[PDB]
RNA sequence: UAGUUGCCAACGUUGAGUUUGGAACCCUGAACAGACUGCCGGUGAUAAGCCGGAGGAAGGUGAGGAUGACGUCAAGUCAUCAUGCCCCUUAUGCCCUGGGCGACACACGUGCUACAAUGGCCGGGACAAAGGGUCGCGAUCCCGCGAGGGUGAGCUAACCCCAAAAACCCGUCCUCAGUUCGGAUUGCAGGCUGCAACUCGCCUGCAUGAAGCCGGAAUCGCUAGUAAUCGCCGGUCAGCCAUACGG
């Protein structure tokens, strides 16, 4: 809790549903290390289908910024919007796993 | 007392030329001051690579003019006409009077 | 400093002309200070 | 003061007009940057904003200044409406 | 009340301490001295008819009163009109061309 | 990833520019438009006048030499006997082609059309060579072998050779080059001629790049 | 960069030398005479004329590709389309530099 | 003044000791002479045109401090540019280069202590990109 | 640096008093790249300490340095272990530099009414065993004690 | 080697313009030489090289830069230009006026000016470079407190002008105060550019005199004439929102 959010609507516009589907899938992988984090930075985006020629994907981008010298880049592609961003959040808990693991070696 | 200013981009260019202001009057009887080389301009210019956003890519570029001072004394009807018949190089341009 | 315009290091930054900086010394410093003794 | 203020010919001459006859001959108006001169005193004057031309009385307390002051062309409510 | 229905330091000079005044600004109090071609010394140990000659000649200037006056009409009289000056006003927000999107925290402060 | 042009590269000492002209500042800009009005309307005569061959279609270079009251032009070629030798007025009328743009009675031209010592040693006509293939779409690779192979009569050191764009029709573009030889780009003691080229083929376009390593001079 | 653009500055530049020393007439007409005295009609007869014959509202362009931006007076063309007639051996004196 | 006229007929140009150094932008025109050991800078004293710096006094001096000839000799000299230390400091290697006129035998006095060696270093150039020679620009990652 | 071979840079002096101590007290005051100034904060600041104490400044500022000296410090150290800082000994040349920027620095701090006077009492205070820089030198000689074990 | 539009000296109407002597000084630009571990010592596999004298302006790549391999990110630009296919031809085209791109709860960045005494105001005195300039740069002189307004000497520029370099030195005052620090915001009165200055230009003269007392968690630059700090020039340009960009 007590971090900010910024979503970016790259080639489309940001709805209310869409919202708060971003807002529940990095609650829960932010609120486990929340005491390390400050923000956290999205950016989604869409391509395909009628848009542009080829198969329609949805990208998701994520970056996060800890209070002590941490960056995360995370970027994956799916065929539909949440589908993309489930995807992402589980690879951010992953990696935000690997900080304290790091940081807890003792 | 016909004070030529020439002035031009190349060096090698302009040192030939310069050798022919001095042949075609050595020949008529009349002394000449030497030539005097003034300090050379150089016009900078900057211009960006690309057509985008890409900034601290730049090109720099000069255009460096090399001028010329000759001066010659006790003018003749011989010396004007050995002046006007001599040929010049394409890249001088040659100021005859002040 | 430099902000204050109507100084002479205020001038010289926004490149202005008046009292503050003037062009030569005819030009006008209308109000002068008075001496100390 | 060296020149005179700005005041069109296209709009002089319709202001002019009209003081020979003294009367409201309601009339639109697309220069902007022209100054009130006492003459159009009491009239009644439309000036294109953006969208449309909005007619406005004049004052004697707007000699001085131009028509496009009174002319907003931003059209700004309230945030987030 | 020391000069001009405020009370002026006296420990400071003469130049830096008419600019308390609300009308006095800092060439206006050099204009005085100038006109009256004395000395700059402190405030306590000037002289009393010297002190009465600058009381005399102050008068003169919009010093108090009519300047906040003067001020306030003028503003009220945009805002009345209806210029697009005076409207700012009473938004609390600049009238000379600024931005405001990122600045002007003196007039939004100033609510 | 972006190689400099030699030609830029080596403009001090080894190569040298190919129009030897001076004015003012105020009137260099004008200068460079009478060039270009000259230089263009070249290729637009010799488009014209020629068949469209596969051949001396292009030219190699063209060189303009000013002087007070006359403008030196001396253009380049592998085989001028083509477009020149056929026609007797063909030399004349490019002076009509220009003078009617170029000015009055003063500031005449005269034009010159030299013969280079090998017709294919230039990177200019070998790419054109090249391109008249591709727009028969002989093959692509035997547009780039063959022209290996000719320029091995031309007495040529070192070669390379670049192609960008589509070449087999698909929805992708591909990049293509092939070396022989040496060709040291960052010599600055080298002679290198280079050349860049458009070919406009029926879907998409081209980009051919050439290097010709000529003397280590 | 648009064909209609380019045309559109040709049109600007005949007016402007069509109405070019009249200007001048008027330009010294208006600094002599009293103000309130013909000079509403001096400034009068200044607007008359064509707004697209005055000099304030050419803009230069590139020679070429007729790009409004990146333009020098000395040379006439953009900074991109520049670069490149210094490379392939075009301008006269155009070397890269170090200094 | 009058003064510097008259000691020298031409000028620095028909002398024999002469010295010429140059740091930093600056030239100095250096001419050596007998007097009583004064130094004097383009027809002004050397503390009015040094402002007193007392540094700037010593790097003109110290060619000058050793071989203890700071009695014998009258010094003037020349500027034609720079600041005030490098005009300074280039007057300090054209008085040592006329101390080798003198006599070529003390050369290594000025060499051990490193007095000629003419410090070449320059302003650096400011690069496209940057705010100047090596200040690159603020950027948050 | 990786390097490991630092030059060693040529070490001036004064024009006065001809000593290398002094040159490089001045080169920490200043930070905006003139000397000029330095001289008139220092050369008033040593006539003051002259006016106050009747002997030579040189000795009262060989004396200060002598003091506030620490020789010795701690660095913190996670090679082995975590969250240690074991002591480490300081050589002359660090320790000198270390001395003045205690000095200057607490001069800075301290109220006055210039650097000139803000630095006279530091030095004339300092040199007498009570100093602002002297108690950093007992917190830092104290943490070298205290934990003396390398640990 | 050459000696003016520069350098040295004589003359003074004068320092705006001139004349005379010198090529010995300095600078300007051609042409050469000079620096290569070349010479000596130590060490080294009898090697590469490494650590050191010396000499020399410079010694170990002399300093700086241009210079960017095969390739990576279907990175970037179809709005520099050129382009395949698709799409609009009484509109997705054509010409103009006005408006907008400058709106504003807020948020994220890059910079500028400051919180002062190593400082601030005033007065006097000094010291640069690189550039720009004939529809142009504009001296001197005369008006206005001023921005600017008249006259238009010279300069196609190593001549003349923009052009006062500022920090700094000397002297008076301010003595730790939201202040003689700081110059935001607003009113009044004016000027210049331009057909046009309200939205929406830059400046002058006055008067108002916000916040701000060196700054959390965090985070950036810099290894020598560098960082820090002072000012000058230019391009685009009628003018200029440039505190930018390049020098
Ligand atoms: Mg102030
Ligand atoms: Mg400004
Ligand atoms: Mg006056
Ligand atoms: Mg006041
Ligand atoms: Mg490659
Ligand atoms: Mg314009
Ligand atoms: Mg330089
Ligand atoms: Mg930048
Ligand atoms: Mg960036
Ligand atoms: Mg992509
Ligand atoms: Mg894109
Ligand atoms: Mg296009
Ligand atoms: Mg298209
Ligand atoms: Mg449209
Ligand atoms: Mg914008
Ligand atoms: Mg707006
Ligand atoms: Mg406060
Ligand atoms: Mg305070
Ligand atoms: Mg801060
Ligand atoms: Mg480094």
């Amino acid at each position: 809790s007590s971090v900010k959010l910024i979503l970016q609507g790259r080639n489309l516009e940001v709805s209310d549903n869409v919202r708060s589907h971003v807002e529940d899938k990095v609650g829960k992988s932010v609120a486990k290390h929340s005491h390390l984090v400050r923000e956290v930075d999205v950016r989604l985006s869409a391509r395909g289908g009628d848009l542009s020629k080829g198969p329609k994907l949805r990208r998701c981008e994520v970056t996060l910024f800890t209070k002590r010298h941490g960056v995360i880049r995370a970027e994956e592609d799916a065929e539909s919007l949440y589908s993309s961003i489930d995807l992402v959040s589980s690879i951010i808990q992953r990696k935000l796993r690997k900080i304290k693991d790091k940081v807890s070696d003792h | 007392k016909i004070r030529i200013k020439l002035r031009s981009y190349w060096v090698p260019l302009i040192e030939d030329s310069c050798k022919q202001i001095m042949d075609a009057a050595r020949t008529t009887n009349a002394k000449i001051m030497g030539p005097v080389p003034l300090p050379t301009k150089k016009r900078i210019y900057c211009v960006l690579k690309s057509p985008h956003v890409h900034k601290d890519a730049r090109f720099h570029f000069e255009i460096r003019t090399h001028q010329r001072l000759i001066d010659i004394l006790y003018p003749t009807a011989q010396t004007i006409d050995s002046l006007m018949q001599l040929d010049l190089p394409a890249g001088v341009d040659v100021e005859v009077k002040l | 400093g430099r902000g204050d315009r109507k100084t002479a290091k205020g001038k010289r930054f926004n490149h202005s002309f008046g009292n503050a900086r003037p062009k030569n010394k005819n030009k006008g410093r209308g109000p002068p200070k008075a001496p100390i003794f | 003061l060296k020149k005179n203020p700005f005041v069109a010919n296209h709009l002089l001459r319709k202001i002019e007009k009209l003081n020979k006859k003294a009367e409201k001959e309601i009339i639109v108006t697309w220069s902007r940057a022209s100054t009130i001169i006492p003459t159009m005193i009491g009239h009644t004057i439309a000036i294109h904003n953006g969208r449309e031309h909005l007619p406005i009385y004049i004052t004697d307390r707007m000699v001085g200044h131009k028509l496009g002051e009174f002319a907003p062309t931003l059209n700004f409510r309230g945030h987030a409406k | 009340v020391r000069v001009g229905n405020v009370e002026i330091p006296n420990n400071k000079r003469v130049e830096y301490s008419l600019q308390y005044i609300h009308g006095i600004g800092r060439s206006r109090a050099r204009q005085i001295l100038c006109d009256l071609t004395l000395e700059n010394k402190l405030t306590k140990e000037l002289s009393e008819d010297e002190l009465l000659q600058v009381r005399d000649e102050v008068t003169k200037y919009m010093i108090e009163g009519d300047l906040r006056r003067f001020n306030a009409i003028a503003i009220r009289r945009l805002k009345e009109i209806q210029c697009y000056r005076g409207v700012r006003h009473i938004q609390g927000l600049p009238c000379r061309g600024q931005r405001t999107k990122n600045n002007c925290r003196t007039l939004k402060r100033g609510k | 990833g972006q190689k400099i042009n030699p030609l830029g590269f080596r403009l001090g000492t080894t190569q040298s520019h190919y129009s030897l002209w001076f004015s003012q500042p105020k009137n260099y800009a004008e200068g460079l438009q009478e060039d270009q009005k000259i230089r263009d309307c070249i290729k637009n005569y010799v488009q014209k006048n020629t068949k469209t061959s596969s051949g001396v279609e292009g030219i190699a270079r063209i060189e303009i030499q000013k002087r007070i009251d006359l403008i030196q032009v001396i253009i380049h070629m592998g085989f001028p006997k083509l477009l020149i030798e056929n026609r007797p007025q063909g030399v004349e009328d490019l002076k009509i082609n220009v003078q009617k743009e170029l000015n009055c009675v003063n500031r005449k031209l005269n034009i010159a059309i030299t013969r280079i010592a090998k017709p294919y040693g230039d990177p200019n006509i070998l790419a054109e060579f090249i391109a008249g293939q591709l727009k028969s779409r002989v093959s692509f690779r035997k547009a780039m072998k063959k022209a290996i192979e000719l320029t091995e009569q031309a007495d040529t050191k070192g070669i390379q050779i670049q192609i960008a764009g589509r070449i087999d029709g698909k929805e992708i573009a591909r990049i293509e080059w092939i070396r022989e030889g040496r060709v040291p780009l960052q010599t600055i003691r080298a002679k290198i001629d280079y050349c860049a080229y458009t070919v406009r083929t029926i879907y998409g376009v081209l980009g051919i790049k050439i290097w010709i390593f000529m003397g280590e001079e | 960069a648009r064909k209609s653009l380019i045309q559109r500055e040709k049109k600007r530049r005949n007016l402007e030398q069509k109405y070019h020393l009249i200007r001048r007439s008027s330009k010294q007409e208006i600094r002599k005479v009293t103000s309130l005295s013909d000079k509403w009609e001096i400034h009068g007869k200044l607007q008359s004329p064509p707004r697209n014959s005055a000099p304030a509202r050419l803009h230069r362009r590139c020679f070429l590709t007729g790009r409004p931006r990146a333009n020098y007076r000395d040379f006439g063309l953009s900074g991109h389309i520049l670069r490149e007639m210094v490379h392939t051996c075009l301008l006269p004196g155009a070397t890269r530099s170090s200094w | 003044e009058k003064f510097v006229k008259s000691r020298l007929p031409g000028g620095f140009a028909a002398q024999t000791v002469i010295g010429t150094g140059r740091r930093k932008c600056a030239i100095a025109r250096v001419v050596l002479q007998e007097g009583t050991g004064k130094f004097i800078i383009n027809y002004r004293d050397a503390k009015e045109y040094l402002q007193g710096n007392p540094l700037w006094l010593q790097y003109v001096k110290t060619p000058l401090a050793t071989l203890g000839y700071e009695t014998n000799y009258d010094v003037f000299v020349k500027a034609h540019g720079g600041g005030l230390s490098g005009q300074a400091q280039a007057i300090s290697l054209g008085v040592a280069r006329a101390l080798l006129k003198v006599s070529a035998s003390h050369r290594a006095p000025l060499k051990q202590e490193g007095l000629l060696t003419r410090d070449s270093r320059i302003v650096e150039r400011k690069k496209p990109g940057l705010k100047k020679a090596r200040k690159a620009p603020q950027f948050s990652k | 640096s990786r390097r490991g071979t630092v030059e060693e840079k040529t070490a001036k002096s004064d024009p006065i008093y001809r000593n290398r101590l002094v040159n490089m007290l001045v080169n920490r005051i200043l930070k905006h790249g003139k000397k000029s100034l330095a001289y008139q904060i220092l050369y008033r600041a040593v006539k003051k300490i002259q006016q106050k104490t009747e002997t030579n400044p040189l000795s009262v500022l060989r004396q200060a340095i002598r003091g506030v000296t620490p020789d010795i410090a701690v660095k913190a150290r996670r090679v082995g272990g975590s969250t240690h800082q074991v002591p480490i000994e300081i050589g002359s040349t660090q320790g000198k530099a270390l001395a003045i920027r205690w000095l200057l620095g607490a001069a800075r701090k301290r109220p006055g009414r210039n650097m000139a006077f803000k630095l006279s009492s530091e030095l004339v205070d300092a040199a007498k065993g009570s100093g602002d820089a002297v108690r950093k030198k007992e917190e830092t000689h104290r943490m070298a004690e205290a934990n003396r074990a390398f640990a």
